[PDB]
RNA sequence: CGAUAACGAACGAGACCUUAACCUACUAAAUAGUGGUGCUAGCAUUUGCUGGUUAUCCACUUCUUAGAGGGACUAUCGGUUUCAAGCCGAUGGAAGUUUGAGGCAAUAACAGGUCUGUGAUGCCCUUAGACGUUCUGGGCCGCACGCGCGCUACACUGACGGAGCCAGCGAGUCUAACCUUGGCCGAGAGGUCUUGGUAAUCUUGUGAAACUCCGUCGUGCUGGGGAUAGAGCAUUGUAAUUAUUGCUCUUCAACGAGGAAUUCCUAGUAAGCGCAAGUCAUCAGCUUGCGUUGAUUACGUCCCUGCCCUUUGUACACACCG
């Protein structure tokens, strides 16, 4: 039924949170190229933003996009029921956070040197290499490294 | 001749009932809706967003009327599917709890469903009186 | 108060436990078998021997 | 719709011209395993076309943005006509090539 | 000392034994019955239980 | 009273009971006439009863399927089977002999389990096996 | 395979011997006057018996 | 005044001829009744390995055991419903009485 | 790490995935003399995606370019207006 | 069957028993189910359609259940064979591979496994700083590697979303707290208040999954796959850290059909798909069963691998590991 002239404005590229987001693509399967930002949220934000979902990623306008990133990084702010974010009622700060991009991999570095600092069973065996959630390795995982 | 719900294709009443539902608008629609994701086994929330609370109401509305009284707990075991658990086998699991409980709440609101005797949830005599009423509409649409 | 189920398997169980204890004691009495009857009042429990003078 | 001709008479003498006519069957011979040409029955010669036809119709509707229906129209068609085009023409043609080695 | 024999036996493979033998492994439950399963095997005619197929 | 027979129709679990009685020659199935039997490829199975011997011979008698037991695609056969052996039944009846020889001899030619139940049942699993033939895996070394 | 044992082939020998004049070419006569004139425990044999002695008879027409 | 007879044995033969002897007291008495409902016969399955060690090819062994499930009701005046239990108790059997 | 496979890649086409005024009329202008319309045909003539051609396939059966035959889900089987 | 220095039997096979398929034939039934008649609801309106109802009651047994029985015996015909045992087509039949599937299962063996099932056991050891019993904490799970049963997949004959929507085998608490309906709170997992059930009565039509219909994806390691990691919320339990299990969000690896080798299988069978039970306080990727959907190929042979038999040679006989 409906079909629309795409003009010249349009992105085979786009910089949302320091990385490369390929258009040509649905925008909320193309969001989550973004580290920190899976399936389930990228819907959410998207629905929160009041953007046409059927849309590709690299036609859509420029202040929707920076409408988009502003809930992602502001999420319970903006009515997200805040069990939906994924480092929640953090460690130190107490609050609900939502690590993107690089903050995901900052801070699931930093975690880890806790457990190493304090010498817990946990971090000891994530410096080791081995599983840390208690799986057999008499036979699985062989060829890992 | 007295054409009845039982009289028409499931798909387009539930269609055609459901499009009843959204220019009507009164259903009081929860909240948390857009936000959830309406199973446990499931993996995305429904697709169809702008609806299917409606789509929801219009499939319930036939299963009380086909059927005597049913629950929540009914529903659950209706609406839920296989749940891929990773690298296991499928399993059964249960639909979302609230989703059927408020949509029941929310049809007790307009009178199409009442409480019964013996438990549970009975169709009334209004929802007895409508479900046909759409029922001669949407039957002679191809007719 | 109990299913007939577990009331059946219990009588079988019943039997098998008197079973035992009469052929480990009244050996010497040449038990042969025990038959149990539930009845109204009473349970009777016929014992089967060759030396029954010596069983009584 | 492709052809105007009607579609189960496709069918039917598309399979045929996939049944092969002789095969070729192992003799021994001694380490180096041996051929020895033989008939074909009609009824596995059914069998065979309709084997031929169906495996062909897999290997190309996957992988592909083509649908398994399409797939199985177009070799239905390919060896109604005969082309060698179609997989099942070509498996036929090579058994019995094999079995012409053979006489 | 009251320590003896404190350990909770409520649940567990040390709660329950074979009625007969009284052994731990194999042990049967259904229907409540409770004999190991080699115990079972030597007592399940006199019980009831036949093989018909 | 009124004339009326009842047959059933059975598939591996599904059974279907046919109240057949003289009406106006409505064919309803679970309440629901017969053009909505819900597998639409399998829908146009379930006309061929009527559709051979012609739709006059159910103009006068109106029709019930009860359907219970089974899968899908099974309770679609003993639904045809019911209805085809409660057309058989009902001119056995009221109607001559001469109606029940051309009725059933149209049916018994096109297709056998119309009137007869396929008589293949389930064959019990076996321990050492998945299923009631094969085996788990043979290992050497 | 549906070959008979000595037990079907023994005894309907023996029984046409000493029952020839009243027995017939037809297995359902043939199946109930065995029946009070034999004693046979179970009804899958008789059946069995009487089958094999309907056989017999149609071969003692032609020689 | 409904009395009800439950016949729950696993010898279904102890059990038929109690519950004929049952039916055919009665009509001397003249009562009517509810004839014989049999429930549907359930199967108590045990399914155990064969070996008592963990040897050998794994044969598996079923044993089972069947019970059969009677009522019969009957409505009769004191002096019956006294002459009818207190006779026609067969061992392996289990009879008991409900009223109303 | 030897693999006991050889694991060629493929050349990967770049399938057109928003609709612009060359790709319209070329639709328009050439799906007559085509007996046989659907989407895995506009797919390899015309390059575009599946979704384009389940969403073109939609606007030309109403407007009258194409006949349908059969309007059954993931498989439509659309004929010419001669 | 036949040949025939052999006749006539016995055990094993077969028969038997259990189970599944047929019974408008018998005996019967709100713990099974119809049809009516009351009482009602909705829609039509003619004289109908679809429901609801437990004290409306009267009759019924087709379907459900199990007692007693019947029924198949390769029946009938054709063909081919010392014209015999049989085999192969066709017709009829519920059923025509031993009607399907099991249970049972000979003589003679094996240094097969089990002393860790046994208050079954000889002897040997041990027996109070115990090799007894109990308690606390670890371990049986530790990971450079080699094998053997499996589960998930490598993708549009598909993934996701909504809608339709159907089984059978079974288990379940009292002097205990098991199966849990219904109402309410919560996104969920779960919590809480009542109820039914010692059971054809209640869970339970166990509304199972595959599947079906409409939609988004559009050949991209991709919305395939979901391993490996990080945060929280719950449940079992005296206790969960080497995460018990469940839920949410995020991270999103190998793998593009697999070498030499090798397994299982002949019709409701293989294969796909789930469910119950067992173990079970909690935990199934396991097993025992049950249904659901349902093919291709063959109806042969001794080529391979095993086992059996005959003839034959033997200096073997704890028997070629002689
Ligand atoms: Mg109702
Ligand atoms: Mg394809
Ligand atoms: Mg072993
Ligand atoms: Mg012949
Ligand atoms: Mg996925
Ligand atoms: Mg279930
Ligand atoms: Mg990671
Ligand atoms: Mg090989
Ligand atoms: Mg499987
Ligand atoms: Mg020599
Ligand atoms: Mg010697
Ligand atoms: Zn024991």
């Amino acid at each position: 039924s409906l079909v629309v002239q795409e003009q010249g404005s349009f992105q085979h590229i786009l910089r949302l949170l320091n990385t490369n987001v390929d258009g040509n693509i649905k925008i909320v399967y193309a969001l989550t190229t973004i580290k920190g930002v899976g399936r389930r949220y990228s819907n959410l934000v998207c629905k929160k933003a009041d953007v046409d979902l059927h849309k590709r990623a690299g036609e859509l306008t420029q202040e929707e996009l920076e409408r988009i990133v502003q809930i992602m990084q502001n999420p319970t702010h903006y009515k997200i029921p805040a069990w939906f974010l994924n480092r929640q009622n953090d460690i130190t700060d107490g609050k609900d956070y939502h690590t993107l991009a690089n903050n995901v991999e900052s801070k699931l570095r930093d975690d880890l040197e806790r457990l190493k600092k304090i010498r817990a069973h946990r971090g000891i065996r994530h410096f080791w290499g081995l599983r840390v959630r208690g799986q057999h390795t008499k036979t699985t995982g062989r060829r890992r490294a | 001749p007295g054409v009845s719900v039982r009289d028409v294709a499931a798909q387009d009443f539930i269609n055609a009932y459901a499009s009843f539902l959204q220019r009507q608008g009164k259903l009081e629609v929860p909240g948390y809706v857009d936000i959830v994701k309406t199973s446990s086994g499931n993996e995305m929330p429904p697709q169809d967003a702008e609806g299917w609370f409606y789509k929801r109401a219009a499939s319930v509305a036939r299963h009380i009327y086909m059927r005597k009284q049913v629950g929540v707990g009914k529903l659950n075991k209706l609406y839920g599917g296989a749940k891929s658990r990773g690298v296991r086998p499928y399993k059964h699991i249960d639909a979302s709890g609230s989703i059927n409980r408020k949509v029941l709440q929310a049809l007790e609101k307009i009178g199409i469903v009442e409480i019964s005797p013996k438990g549970g949830r009975r169709i009334s005599e209004n929802g007895q009186r409508d479900l046909d009423r759409i029922a001669a509409q949407t039957l002679e649409e191809d007719e | 108060l109990i299913s007939k189920k577990r009331k059946l398997v219990a009588d079988g169980v019943f039997y098998a436990e008197l079973n035992e204890f009469f052929t480990r004691e009244l050996a010497e009495e040449g038990y042969s078998g025990v038959e149990v009857r539930v009845t109204p009042t009473k349970t009777e429990v016929i014992i089967r021997a060759t030396r029954t003078q010596d069983v009584l | 719709v492709l052809t105007d001709q009607n579609p189960i008479q496709v069918v039917v003498d598309a399979i045929t011209n996939t049944g092969p006519r002789e095969d070729t069957t192992r003799v021994g011979g001694g380490g180096a395993a041996r051929r020895q040409a033989v008939d074909v029955s009609p009824l596995r010669r059914v069998n065979q076309a309709i084997a031929l036809l169906t495996i062909g119709a897999r290997e190309a509707a996957f992988r592909n943005i083509k649908t398994i229906a399409e797939t199985l129209a177009e070799e239905l068609i390919n060896a109604a006509k005969g082309s060698s085009t179609s997989y099942a023409i070509k498996k036929k043609d090579e058994l019995e090539r094999v079995a012409k080695s053979n006489r | 000392e009251n320590v003896w024999f404190s350990h909770p036996r409520r649940y567990g493979k040390g709660s329950r034994q074979c009625r007969v033998c009284s052994s731990h492994t194999g042990l049967i439950r259904k229907y409540g019955l409770n004999i190991c399963r080699q115990c079972f095997r030597e007592k399940a005619n006199d019980i009831g239980f036949n093989k018909f197929r | 009273a009124v004339p009326s027979v009842q047959t059933f129709g059975k598939k591996k679990s599904a059974t279907a009971v046919a109240h057949v009685k003289a009406g106006k020659g409505l064919i309803k199935v679970n309440g629901s006439p017969i053009t909505l039997v819900e597998p639409e490829i399998l829908r146009f199975k379930v006309y061929e009863p009527l559709l051979l011997v012609g739709l006059d011979k159910f103009s006068n008698i109106d029709i019930r399927v009860r359907v219970t037991g089974g899968g899908h695609v099974s309770q679609v056969y003993a639904i045809r089977q019911a209805i085809a052996k409660g057309l058989v039944a009902y001119h056995q009846k009221y109607v001559d002999e001469q109606s029940k020889n051309e009725l059933k001899k149209a049916f018994t030619s096109y297709d056998r389990t119309l009137l007869i139940a396929d008589s293949r049942r389930p064959e019990p699993k076996k321990f050492g096996g998945k299923g009631a033939r094969s085996r788990f895996q043979k290992s050497y070394r | 395979g549906r070959v008979r044992t000595k037990t079907v082939k023994r005894a309907s020998k023996a029984l046409i011997e000493r029952y020839y004049p009243k027995l017939t070419l037809d297995f359902q006569t043939n199946k109930r006057l065995c029946d009070e004139i034999a004693t046979i425990q179970s009804k899958r044999l008789r059946n069995k018996i009487a089958g094999y002695t309907t056989h017999l008879m149609k071969r003692i027409q032609k020689g | 005044i409904k009395i009800r007879i439950t016949l729950t044995s696993t010898k279904v033969k102890q059990l038929e001829n109690v519950s004929s002897n049952i039916v055919k007291n009665a009509e001397q008495h003249n009562l009517v009744k509810k004839g014989p409902v049999r429930l549907p016969t359930k199967v108590l399955k045990i399914s155990t390995r064969k070996t008592p060690n963990g040897e050998g090819s794994k044969t598996w062994e079923t044993y089972e055991m069947r019970i059969h499930k009677r009522y019969i009701d009957l409505e009769a005046p004191v002096q019956i419903v006294k002459r009818i239990t207190q006779i026609t108790i067969e061992p392996g059997v289990d009879v008991e009485v409900v009223v109303a | 790490k030897k693999k006991w496979s050889k694991k060629s890649m493929k050349d990967r086409a770049q399938h057109a995935v928003i609709l612009d005024q060359e790709k319209y009329d070329r639709i328009l202008k050439e799906v007559p003399t085509y007996r046989y319309v659907s989407v895995s045909v506009l797919v390899d003539r015309l390059k575009i995606g599946g979704s384009l051609a389940r969403i073109a396939l939609r606007h030309l059966e109403k407007e009258g370019i194409i006949k349908p035959i059969s309007k059954h889900s993931k498989q439509a089987i659309y004929t010419r207006a001669t």
